RNA sequence: AGCCGAGUCGGCCUGCGCGGAAGAU
RNA sequence: CACAGGUGGUCAGGUAGAGAAUACCAAGGCGCUUGAGAGAACUCGGGUGAAGGAACUAGGCAAAAUGGUGCCGUAACUUC
RNA sequence: AAUUCCUUGUCGGGUAAGUUCCGACCUGCACGAAUGGCGUAAUGAUGGCCAGGCUGUCUCCACCCGAGACUCAGUGAAAUU
RNA sequence: GAUGUCGGCUCAUCACAUCCUGGGGCUGAAGUAGGUCCCAAGGGUAUGGCUGUUCGCCAUUUAAAGUGGUACGCGAGCUGGGUUUAGAACGUCGUGAGACAGUUCGGUCCCUAUCUGCCGUGGGCGCUGGAGAACUGAGGGGGGCUGCUCCUAGUACGAGAGGACCGGAGUGGACGCAUCACUGGUGUUCGGGUUGUCAUGCCAAUGGCACUGCCCGGUAGCUAAAUGCGGAAGAGAUAAGUGCUGAAAGCAUCUAAGCACGAAACUUGCCCCGAGAUGAGUUCUCCCUGACCCUUUAAGGGUCCUGAAGGAACGUUGAAGACGACGACGUUGAUAGGCCGGGUGUGUAAGCGCAGCGAUGCGUUGAGCUAACCGGUACUAAUGAACCGUGAGGCUUAACCU
């Protein structure tokens, strides 16, 4: 099935009669309105694209303005897509909300992870330190060898070394859904997701 | 968080006083213990009479800890020392009469109910 | 670690291909007295966006 | 954050008394053995409090059966039923780690009588 | 990593910052234009703009935080005498930093600031 | 041979093929 | 070499202190002849650490620890 | 044994487990009496072994304060080929 | 006219003569548990005592603690215990200088990376008018482990003692990714206690130096010991192996013609990169519609007029970052600083009054101060402009409109 594009709010907990507490992240997810339909004899494929949000109006070129106003929607922050079905269909136009996951219960949720730069291989890798006494000369945190000898005279491809960590797209599978909430537009899930406060998440019902 | 070379107290009447740990049972590679968890041990002191004698080797479960528990809704409960009770080596039952200090419902199995039901108190 | 040949002046010339300056793109002009100077800086008589500053 | 100010609000308790560092308190538990529920107390020394909303805890010490114990309590979760202060104390911190390396005589308190 | 922080070191230890800051306030305060580099004069408004706030009140009290914080008579009789009642009505904003040219020694950007009613 | 009607048995010499056949960038 | 090295004699203030030790000052003398920003891996010199406490290693290497005055009290052995 | 090849000799002690250590046995490959033999209180930046205290030595690494490394302006080397 | 030699640490990659998990034939295979041979390389495969040891013996674990190649892998990556210089001693050999794959104590490990290789990250031009976005998927990488308990069932099997296949449900070890709500560490930018000495004229109140002087607590951020999730199920073609129908060879035969099953190995299913895929792909939107001259007459050169869509530069900056790059904003404005209100931390300020001979106590008072946090607000700084990029886009053939 389809899924949808919100932003992470943050992180709480809901109490149970039972005296249970279960850690939940909040995502907000405001109405995707849909942009163009993608169809076999045209382009290829089945699939839809949908907006959402708001932007300024001295921000928004011509060709992008043109291409709202094709539709005849509003402009949002944004363009996204999502591969069709056997038996889906949606119209130009058209608004989504998050009623949709009213009878779902398990989730994915795909987001940008936060960056830590220039990493070295004991915190990318969890490589083992050598020793910090008994006469070490310079090489505590040091990769160690790298190959062998004359045979066969090169590095091989792969090799884990020290460079950039984070800052990629990640998805975590299988969360539990906790809360749907229609008026607020609010959807609470178990666990942690991917990403940073206020950045863009998108959720689908789980594949497996 | 209990592991090798650790030195304990004895929470019942076997005559034993200090006790070492020398190896966590489980599976390959295992790092610590906790409540509820079986060890190896080795005795390092024991009163003169008792029924233990310095230098057995025999099993033992762990009763309290400085690290402590974690219960669902947050909540932690922490002790002051580390202390185990001594069991035997095959059946893997108590050897003593008598329970001392406080427990904890981690121990409400099948397997150490005699302890839940000889301590003065289950917390 | 040292070379074992000597590096060619066509590879001294593709090395260097990066070290060209950049000039300044253009200049402002005061709306009072007329002086040209750097944007968002102020002018070498001490004016700035029309108003004596610096005296 | 206002979306998580309402969806924390509407999950406290308003029966909170009010209690300080350096007094005894009671606190009532439940316990579930099988298919009954019964209270259960535990008695003590406030040495520490964390104020941070639905997210405040408070840490209580006893000595039972020889052997010293420590509780840190979650304030708005409904394990708790009730919470009773049974001595005002007077103390000049606000964390008493101190009283970890003292017992007996050496380990009391002042009491506070504004 | 230093994601949400906030302060420059400016390659001293934080004694020798703090003695810095001191004196360039009183300068500040005493001649009422200064020239320095751009990254100081932007460090200077968090030191500088807080003693006018706190001058707008007059207490023996206030008097005292004052010479603690510059420790100097001749800065703390101007503050609470005359740079108060000219500020009494103003929200914030008390200075004013303008960017001039290239040091000749170092190449460093420089800056002048000012108080705003100069 | 199996339960009626033309072939069937096994030794020899010789051409070409099949198994015996597991190693490190 | 405008070099973190070597080179005999004389003078001896204040408060603490046994002191020519050590800390902070007086008379007096200096900031050591490239600077300005940023706040990655790794290297150098330091501060703090849950639970365990030599399980490290050829070896407790290195670190951590003890540390003043007055009084009580102190074993085998001994050429006393 | 600062001496013993066979050899991690055999027996006792200390450890859960001791080719090192301490006490004995005598089958001294190849001890031995001023190129001295056997003991010995005190002394030693001397060789070997065991305990209490103590800890980032380690399970297993985390954060922070400073000097370089990185960017701009001025000066401006070396081995090798 | 020099290719550093044992063992340890750090980091690896390949073979299969397979240690564990997977699939099978025979058994002197009743069951449980074993013996022997065939197929199979996806993942996994101990900590300590002694000794310089590789080995080995011993203690206690595990599903299991595989065997080999790679200068007996790895010193321009680390160590220096052993071997192999100069000092000294024992036993033994020699008249002696000395000597011994015999022993014992002590004994300097250098190099700023040009080229190949590998991990990350940019600048140029190309893709045939220019520009802003969303995609397809040729191809490439990552991942693939396993214990114990319960039900089926005290059933099948067995004289007894013992005790299942096949199929379901729960809870763990080791490993990997993300995150900071909870439990905690740090927090020389926040608050407080206190020893010595110097100063602000003095009392009272404060500041400088002594490792942040020495300490007790702690915000934001970062973070593991903290808490969420993962390895699959399905599909195709098979290995050893098991078969159906059926002649050559009137019988028999899994094979010669035809047909069916069969494993963590293979190809997919799950996650990430990906059109410099020069074989340079596809879809949607936006912009440009003026005059002349010359010559060797053509994908030719030049002069006036015109300067679009968009881009870049500059400034205020970020949970983005070595520098480039990437994201947000520039008065029609919440991008940064300040300012107002809250929250959090510390723990009852100064001044004044009262009790006391005094050190101190009590009241005003949960007081004063409060970083990086939350909600608001144009007070300060983000200037009109200038700059780059053009003027309807080649030839040939086919098919439809005229
Ligand atoms: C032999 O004794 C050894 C040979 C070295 S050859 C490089 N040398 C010892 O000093």
């Amino acid at each position: 099935m389809i899924g949808l594009v919100g932003k992470k709010v943050g992180m709480t907990r809901i109490f149970t009669e039972d005296g249970v507490s279960i850690p939940v992240t909040v995502i907000e997810v405001e109405a995707n309105r849909v942009t163009q339909v993608k169809d076999l004899a045209n382009d290829g494929y089945r699939a839809i694209q949908v907006t959402t949000g708001a932007k300024k109006a001295n921000r928004v070129t011509k060709p992008e303005a043109g291409h709202f106003a094709k539709a005849g929607v509003e402009a949002g922050r944004g363009l996204w897509e999502f591969r069709l079905a056997e038996g889906e269909e949606f119209t130009v136009g058209q608004s989504i909300s998050v009623e949709l996951f009213a009878d779902v219960k398990k989730v994915d949720v795909t987001g940008t992870s936060k960056g830590k730069g220039f990493a070295g291989t004991v915190k990318r890798w969890n490589f083992r330190t050598q020793d910090a006494t008994h006469g070490n000369s310079l090489s505590h945190r040091v990769p160690g060898s790298i190959g062998q000898n004359q045979t066969p005279g090169k590095v091989f491809k792969g090799k884990k070394m020290a460079g950039q960590m984070g800052n990629e797209r990640v998805t975590v599978q299988s969360l539990d859904v906790v809360r749907v909430d229609a008026e607020r537009n609010l959807l609470l899930v178990k666990g942690a997701v991917p990403g940073a406060t206020g950045s863009d998440l998108i959720v689908k019902p789980a594949v497996k | 968080m209990i592991q090798e070379q650790t030195m304990l107290n004895v929470a019942d009447n076997s005559g034993a006083r200090r006790v070492m740990c020398i190896k966590v049972l489980g599976g390959s590679h295992r790092r610590y213990a906790g409540v509820g968890d079986i060890i190896k041990i080795t005795i390092k002191e024991a009163i003169p009479r008792g029924k233990v004698k310095k230098g057995d080797v025999l099993k033992a479960v762990v009763v309290r800890t400085k690290k402590g528990v974690r219960r669902p809704d947050g909540s932690v409960i922490r002790f002051d020392g580390n202390a185990c009770v001594l069991l035997n080596n095959n059946s893997e039952q108590p050897i003593g009469t008598r329970i001392f200090g406080p427990v904890t419902r981690e121990l409400r199995s099948e397997k150490f109910m005699k302890i839940i039901s000889l301590a003065p108190e289950v917390l | 670690a040292v070379q074992q040949n000597k590096p060619t002046r066509s590879k001294r010339g593709m090395r260097r291909s990066h070290d060209a300056l950049t000039a300044v793109t253009s200049l402002s002009v005061d709306k009072t007295s007329g002086e040209k100077h750097l944007r968002h800086h102020i002018t070498a008589d001490g004016y700035y966006r029309g108003r004596k500053v610096i005296a | 954050s206002n979306i998580i100010k309402q969806l924390e609000q509407e999950q406290m308790k308003q029966d909170v008394p009010s209690f300080r560092p350096g007094d005894t308190v009671e606190v009532k538990v439940w316990v579930v053995e099988g298919s009954k529920k019964r209270l259960q107390a535990f008695e003590g020394v406030v040495i520490a409090i964390r104020n941070r909303g639905l997210h405040s805890a408070f840490t209580v010490r006893k000595i039972s059966n020889g052997e010293g114990v420590e509780r840190v309590f979650q304030t708005h979760s409904p394990v708790v039923d009730s919470i009773s202060v049974k001595r005002r104390g007077a103390v000049r911190k606000a964390k008493l780690y101190y009283l970890r390396e003292r017992t007996g005589k050496a380990a009391r308190i002042k009491e506070r009588l504004n | 990593m230093r994601h949400r922080k906030s302060g420059r070191q400016l390659n001293r230890n934080s004694s020798h910052r703090q003695a810095m800051f001191r004196n360039m306030a009183g300068s500040l305060v005493r001649h009422e234009i200064i020239k320095t580099t751009l990254p100081k004069a932007k460090e200077l408004r968090r030191v500088v703009e807080p003693l006018i706030t706190l001058a707008k009140t007059d207490s023996v009290a206030n008097r005292r935080l004052a010479f603690a914080r510059t420790r100097d008579n001749e800065i703390v009789a101007k503050l609470f005498n005359e740079l108060g009642p000219r500020f009494a009505s103003r929200a914030g904003g008390y200075t004013r930093i303008l960017k001039c040219g290239f040091r000749a020694g170092d190449n460093a950007p420089m800056a002048y600031i000012e108080l705003v009613d100069r």
